[PDB]
């Protein structure tokens, strides 16, 4: 029976292949269509063991498209047919057929695609009622019927975005009317004992982002339904189940910043988001922060001279209870940064607690992306409310301590020294992290800034000792540049970051103090300015506006030249550039001779001869050569 | 600090209101010990704040939770929780260490006496203080092991009155029969035994047989609905309504997984004291999975992590017979709604792991149901690419494997299925060009922008929409993409280039399964002796489908002969020669009676990418 089923199958799909034909009437037929769909669910039920002759399963396979098409196909014509729909959805739902995109294109192109403000409520009143109870419905059908509801409500929305407040027709009241009562005002005496059902999860998160969806786009139809709305969403916050949880908070939040509540409502919800600690729903606390705290001082007005918002002690609350679990502290950490606006009044009780737990953030020894973010954001945080104090103060205001101020310093130098992007060079071979941490280095020690903390501030001798003395160091930096095995990527970026560090702090210093730390400048360099590597001597010598990001911050080798009275520098750097042009590398040679030529001319003089020579001998002659060369070629 | 000195002569001569002033300041001071957590005259505070704490703790249990009796608790809550905040590292200064006996064992015998609300912290705290202050509490490890051996041997009679023999108005029961201890405990003990060394070779044989017990526990309610389940022949999931404390049933869930991860952390050394146990796993296994509460998310991902570390230990070949058990959807994931939207990648990742570890010794049934699992896999509507593109790697892999079944119709008729999946991805890729290019734009645009994201109507972007977006319409976001910075484009061309080499090797496999004997070769030329032979008339169709679709999936790399690298570059020709070269395995007569067909499809292709 099943191989004549196939073949009748067969058969009457390839009829109606040719639908301009006028030869389609006969699918108009129930009787048949009744038929088709039992030997259908046979067939399938038979497929669905491994029941069929080991001869018969492919085309079995094929049929059931095959059948599947043309009931799509009859149920094209007369669309306003739902009660067949409506009976397909059921089968389709019930495990009875196997899904087709058939189905879904046609729904799309016939129903949400309707030209007609008809039709749709029509068909939005008999999904409701079909949902609005009434059993005989599982929940998968509810689900499948609510993914049919949505797409209307947001075609409806797209047609009518214009400017002169077009109205939603669609939108009538009676429909209102008839989703409060079937979903609003409907107070369930016990819904959780309904749980005892499966996939319920799904419909209930499909009713509230419906409601959240209306909420957003049509906020001024809900004034008669306000209170049902507030019920049913505070309602439905008692769900043990997470993500349902998440959504009602994000409701409640679209609410809130639509409308106007009681602050103890506010506050109350508030408080109870602060305390999430699950790493589940991550992003829909993010979302119901963002909708929720901005509009929170038109929430929560504060008397004026009163800067002890009960809002802004909440989270130094939570900060001090839970400062056991790092989680939440860098879920408030992330909420906090967001909104430095609000939060710069209060910061007299944040500052420090920040400074604190910068270490704990982020492990010096291997922290994680996310965590360098979060620490570089923190830090441009505290420096945002720098410069907003110093505008206010141009257009006793609490300072930071000292020791706060030389804690962050530190760290900050350690954090740039250990990073993993290397900043960039016009030597580099053939980043944002760097750039951003460099430039809040070089803004905040400006003189009227935290720049006067310089005087005080010694050369970070153990950073700077154990990324450049360091003996595996010294070799690497000794060793050959071919040689890919002492090429160590990671130190050299180590040692770029901190040349650009010591760059920086040198740009501030007092020529007093250069000229007294002299011998801890020659030590730390000494090195440095033997490498054969060109990014190093870039480094030490070339500095470049569009390298700096808009930063004058000349080279060190000039700084501490000029520093020098109109010495021992002098005589110690012709000696270096002696003995590198003498050992024939020219790389470290010419850039001390330039920087020092520009210093003063009188000591080219007796140089002249080896600048000559390697020129002569080297340089230009393998120039030509290779374009002599390139000319063969 | 004259508030703080008056505030403590206060509680020295107190041995509503009063009551009131001192938990407000008892908790202020706990609240504001950050300013004070650290410095020299810690001793002062410590000696004087030890004897109060010490001689208030002797009063009798309170159960009650109302008036005075919260008052106490709270006041109770914000002292102890001073010994767990304050700084007790390990560092020279610490001074807690020469006063730590007599506290300790006041600490111990509360948690022997005092309740969940009590016992629970209080156990904490015990643990906090041997991570850092073993120097010279070395000695009373003794009395800890034997209490929690005692917890371990009471968990059975627990659990026995709580299911066999079974807010403010409540009475709160010690903390002997409570779960949550109980579940908390192996943590603290796993920690214990990280401190010291001296008392982990003799305690582990006595505490084998106690988690072995409590793994084999179960409630009698639960086992009967399991049981009446089988004798149906279908499977119970859930929880049996017969459980009148639900929260008790999730208690105990959470029990048991805490067990079995501390079970999955002792086997790494101490495995051959837990040799005959092993036969036992699977059955419990399947059982949890089964009777695991639908909230519970985080139970089932502890379970999913601690059975992965069990696997890794190459333990994989006792779970051969539940096999075909775990695969059934609803016994590995359930109807959680978190759990299928979140954790479903890790569980199936896990079994596709454990699968190709040991797919040697598979039978045929087990192959077909992991075909038709993961090939049905392969079409979920995820909204990344990972999930496809580990289901396409494993359904390659077993490619190789199948090719192995005595009977050559199977083998044949599941290469088939494979194809025609592919086939089916590719036309489904097909369908989503516009809209990923549209979205590939969009994206680059509001990168472009570089403003801070807000979710509210804005005139300034208007909401376009299109027939992919039938069901991603709605203001909530489950997971923003902005998080994933994930291109539709790339990731479609990563799982078209995936698919391309799985291709050749899948047909490759499937040439060496003939049935021999079915078609005649007496004279024909040697470059067609190898290839593939007798198609029926319902395979050609699937081949011709495949090329068709796979040839029009090339739009995404968006005169001719292009001499140097233009328009179509190394990759694009690459992967062309690629597809090509599948169709030079077949028989001869399928591919003239494939391509006579699909020329003019070809032709009509043409003209929209030229590089084809």
């Amino acid at each position: 029976k099943f191989i004549a089923i196939i073949n009748t199958i067969n058969m009457l799909d390839a009829l109606c292949q040719f639908p301009t034909a006028n030869s389609q009437s006969w699918l108009d037929n129930k009787e048949h269509i009744e038929w088709l769909k039992t030997v259908g669910k046979e067939l399938e039920l038979q497929q669905k063991k491994n029941s069929l002759t080991p001869n018969l399963r492919l085309p079995a396979h094929q049929a059931s498209e095959q059948l599947m098409n043309i009931l799509t196909k009859a149920l094209d014509r007369n669309p306003n047919d739902l009660d067949a729909l409506f009976s397909l959805v059921e089968g389709i739902t019930s495990d009875d057929f196997r899904e087709t995109p058939a189905l879904l294109s046609h729904i799309y192109n016939k129903i949400i695609r309707s030209d007609s403000i008809d039709f749709w409520r029509i068909t939005i009143l008999r999904c409701l009622d079909i949902y609005s109870g009434k059993t005989a419905s599982q929940r998968m059908k509810w689900y499948l019927l609510h993914n049919i509801v949505n797409p209307i409500i947001a075609m409806d929305v797209m047609r009518t975005w214009d400017d002169p407040n077009k109205a939603s027709r669609l939108l009538d009241r009676t429909v209102i009317d008839s989703i409060n009562t079937k979903i609003w005002k409907v107070n369930l005496p016990d819904p959780q004992e309904d749980l005892l059902q499966p996939r319920v999860d799904h419909t209930r998160m499909e009713v509230l982002q419906l409601s959240a969806m209306l909420v957003k786009y049509r906020h001024a139809l809900l004034q008669d339904a306000r209170k049902d709305f507030i019920k049913f969403a505070w309602t439905y916050i008692r769900l043990d189940d997470v993500i349902n949880k998440h959504a009602a908070y994000v409701v409640i939040g679209y609410f809130i910043a639509h409308y106007e509540t009681p602050a103890k409502i506010v506050s109350q919800i508030y408080f109870s988001l602060l305390k999430t600690n699950q790493n589940e729903g991550r992003a829909l606390v993010t979302q119901a922060l963002e909708l929720m705290a901005p509009v929170m001082p038109k929430r929560c007005p504060f008397p004026p001279g009163d800067r002890n918002p009960v809002w802004a002690l909440a989270p130094r609350r939570i900060l001090a209870e839970e400062s056991q679990n790092v989680q939440q502290m860098t879920a408030i950490f992330h909420y906090l940064v967001r909104h430095p606006d609000l939060f710069y009044d209060t910061r007299d009780k944040f500052a420090m607690l920040i400074i604190q737990c910068l270490r704990k953030v982020a492990s010096p020894p291997n922290p994680s992306n996310d965590n360098r973010k979060l620490a570089l954001n923190m830090m441009w945080l505290i420096w945002q409310w720098e410069q907003r104090r110093v505008e206010s103060k141009l257009s006793a205001e609490f300072q930071i301590p000292s020791v706060g101020r030389h804690k962050m310093i530190r760290y900050l130098v350690e954090f740039i020294a250990q990073l993993n992007e290397r900043y960039p060079l016009p030597s580099a071979r053939p980043n944002e992290l760097c750039k951003k941490a460099t430039a809040l280095l070089y803004n905040l020690l400006q003189p009227q800034y935290w720049g006067d903390l310089v005087e005080e501030m010694d050369l970070f001798p153990n950073v700077t000792d154990l990324v450049l003395a360091g003996e595996k160091s010294a070799t690497l930096l000794s060793a050959d540049p071919s040689d890919p095995e002492k090429c160590d990527d990671k130190l050299i970026t180590s040692i770029i970051n901190t040349l650009q560090v010591v760059r920086i702090v040198l740009h501030f210093k007092s020529d007093r103090w250069i000229l007294d730390n002299m011998p801890q400048i020659q030590k730390i360099l000494e090195k440095c300015l033997k490498s054969a590597n060109p990014e190093i001597q870039d480094c030490l010598h070339m500095a470049d506006r569009k390298y700096d990001g808009d930063r004058d911050v000349k080279p060190t080798i000039k700084r501490i030249l000029d520093a020098v009275p109109e010495s021992e520098l002098i005589a110690w750097l012709s000696g270096i550039a002696t003995e590198s042009m003498a050992a024939g590398n020219y790389v470290s040679g010419i850039n001390i001779l330039w920087s020092l030529g520009h210093r003063k001319p009188s000591i080219i003089d007796q140089h002249i001869p080896a600048i000559m020579r390697s020129l002569q001998s080297k340089l230009a002659r393998d120039h030509v050569s290779h374009y002599a060369a390139l000319g063969h070629q | 600090m004259a508030t703080s000195l008056i505030e403590d002569v206060v509680k020295k001569l107190s041995v509503y209101t009063e009551l009131k002033v001192k938990a407000e300041a008892a908790c202020a001071l706990r609240d504001s010990l950050d300013h004070y957590t650290a410095g020299p005259a810690y001793p002062a505070f410590l000696k004087k704040v030890m004897p109060v704490f010490i001689h208030i703790l002797r009063q009798q249990p309170v159960f009650q939770t109302t008036g005075e009796q919260g008052h106490m608790q709270k006041l109770r809550n914000c002292i102890l929780e001073i010994l767990h905040r304050l700084p007790t590292s390990q560092t020279p200064p610490e001074h807690f260490e020469p006063y730590a006996h007599e506290i300790v064992d006041l600490l111990l015998e509360l948690v022997r006496t005092d309740n969940e609300d009590n016992v629970i912290l209080c156990v904490k705290i015990l643990s906090d203080i041997m991570r850092h202050q073993h120097k010279i509490m070395s000695g009373k490890v003794q009395t800890f092991l034997n209490l929690i051996q005692e917890l371990f041997e009471q968990l059975d009679k627990v659990v026995r009155d709580q299911l066999d023999n079974t807010q403010a108005n409540r009475l709160l029961p010690r903390g002997m029969y409570s779960f949550k201890v109980l579940a908390e405990c192996p943590i603290i003990v796993v920690s214990i035994f990280q401190v010291h060394r001296s008392a982990v070779t003799p305690n582990v044989k006595a505490f084998v047989p106690l988690i072995k017990s409590a793994l084999l526990c179960q409630a009698k309610a639960q086992d009967q609905a399991h049981r009446e389940a089988a004798a149906r022949g279908t499977i119970h999931i859930g929880v049996s309504p017969n459980i009148k404390n639900r929260a008790a049933f999730g208690d105990f869930i959470t029990a048991q997984v805490k067990t079995m991860s501390f079970l999955a952390y002792l086997l790494r050394q101490y495995s051959s004291q837990l040799s005959d146990f092993l036969p036992h796993l699977p059955d419990i296994i399947v059982r949890l999975l089964r009777d695991c509460p639908r909230d519970k998310s985080s139970a089932r991902k502890e379970l999913f992590v601690a059975i992965r570390h069990i696997i890794n230990f190459n333990f994989r070949k006792i779970f051969l017979p539940k096999i075909d058990e775990l695969l059934d959807e609803r016994t590995l994931v359930g109807d959680g709604l978190t759990v299928h939207e979140t954790m479903r990648p890790l569980a199936y990742s896990m079994l596709a792991d454990l699968i190709h570890h040991v797919r040697d010794q598979l039978s045929p049934e087990q192959i077909r149901k992991t075909v038709e699992v993961y090939t049905r896999n392969l079409q979920d509507n995820f909204p990344g690419t990972s999930f496809q593109t580990m289901s396409a790697k494993l359904l390659l892999n077993m490619a190789e494997c199948i090719a192995r079944l005595p009977n050559k119709v199977d083998a044949r008729h599941y290469l088939i299925m494979i194809l025609n999946a592919i086939a089916d991805k590719f036309a489904a890729m097909n369908r989503q060009y516009p809209n990923a290019v549209k979205l590939s734009k969009q994206y680059a645009q509001q990168a472009a922008k570089n403003v801070p994201e807000t979710y509210l109507a804005d005139k300034e972007n208007p909401p376009d929409w299109d027939e992919i977006d039938i069901f991603n319409a709605t203001p909530i976001k489950i997971s923003n993409p902005r998080d994933r910075a994930a291109d539709p484009v790339v990731d479609n061309k990563f799982l078209f280039r995936n698919l391309m080499t799985g291709l050749k090797n899948t047909f490759y496999q499937l040439k060496s399964c003939n049935i021999p004997g079915a078609v005649d070769l007496t004279g024909a030329p040697a470059h067609w002796t190898d290839v593939a032979y007798g198609f029926t008339a319902e395979e050609v169709k699937v081949i011709a489908k495949l090329f068709r679709e796979g040839a029009y999936v090339f739009r995404y790399y968006e005169y001719m002969a292009n001499f140097y690298m233009v328009s179509s570059s190394k990759e694009e020709k690459e992967l062309l020669e690629t597809f090509a070269t599948v169709f030079h395995c077949i028989d001869p007569a399928t591919f003239h009676e494939v391509f006579q067909q699909e020329i003019p499809r070809l032709y009509e292709m043409i003209h929209e990418h030229t590089a084809l």
